[PDB]
């Protein structure tokens, strides 16, 4: 919810821990466009 | 990969990525019903979640 973005040329990158990581409050929202995952699922985010 | 794999690709192959549940052992599944991941029921070929 930021208002500006970094450039791909200089890609932002934020470290996470310390924290549960909800992804109801995500996911569960059609404001994405696209949402496509390589080694996991949206339907168990929430149990790794 | 020699003589199954074609050279843009082959794409008969589909496995599937979701269920309602685990299947039993030798279940073989042929339904393309869409999975409703979300809350929100989902008729027609495609929906958010
Ligand atoms: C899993 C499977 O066999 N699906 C086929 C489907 O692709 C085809 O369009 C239809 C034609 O009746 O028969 C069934
Ligand atoms: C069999 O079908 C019923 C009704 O749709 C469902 O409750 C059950 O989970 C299914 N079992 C399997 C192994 O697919």
């Amino acid at each position: 919810n930021a208002t500006r973005f970094a450039s791909v040329y200089a890609w932002n990158r934020k470290r996470i821990s310390n924290c549960v990581a909800d992804y109801s409050v995500l996911y569960n929202s059609a404001s994405f466009s696209t949402f496509k995952c390589y080694g996991v699922s949206p339907t168990k985010l929430n149990d790794l | 990969n020699n003589l199954d794999s074609k050279v843009g690709g082959n794409y008969n192959y589909l496995y599937r990525l979701f269920r309602k549940s685990n299947l039993k052992p030798f279940e073989r599944d042929i339904s393309t019903e869409i999975y409703q991941a979300g809350s929100t029921p989902c008729n027609g070929v495609k929906g958010f979640n």
